[PDB]
């Protein structure tokens, strides 16, 4: 997924909000690793919003 | 005269009163009310207090 902003911390076990509530939600365990990185070099297409 | 029949009753009443007394006493936590923990913290970090 391409979630942006400070809501990256919301994508985690718990820590609900606006992004991690009605779009996607990790379990209360989430045995794994969350990998995030900046993508303001390819997602700069304002036309494709 | 009847003092050794009250010592057993007083020791049991003290043990029962001390056991209930240790309920309104948190152990290095926010509070000693379970309802005041789940609704005052996030689910993931709720099960650390």
């Amino acid at each position: 997924f391409v979630i942006r902003g400070d809501e990256v911390r919301q994508i985690a076990p718990g820590q609900t909000g606006n992004i991690a509530d009605y779009n996607y939600k990790l379990p209360d365990d989430f045995t794994g690793c969350v990998i995030a990185w900046n993508s303001n070099k390819l997602d700069s297409k304002v036309s494709g919003n | 005269a009847l003092g050794k029949l009250q010592d057993v009753v007083n020791h049991n009443a003290q043990a029962l009163n001390t056991l209930v007394k240790q309920l309104s006493s948190k152990f290095g936590a926010i509070s000693s009310v379970l309802n005041d923990i789940f609704s005052r913290l996030d689910p993931p970090e709720a099960e650390v207090q």
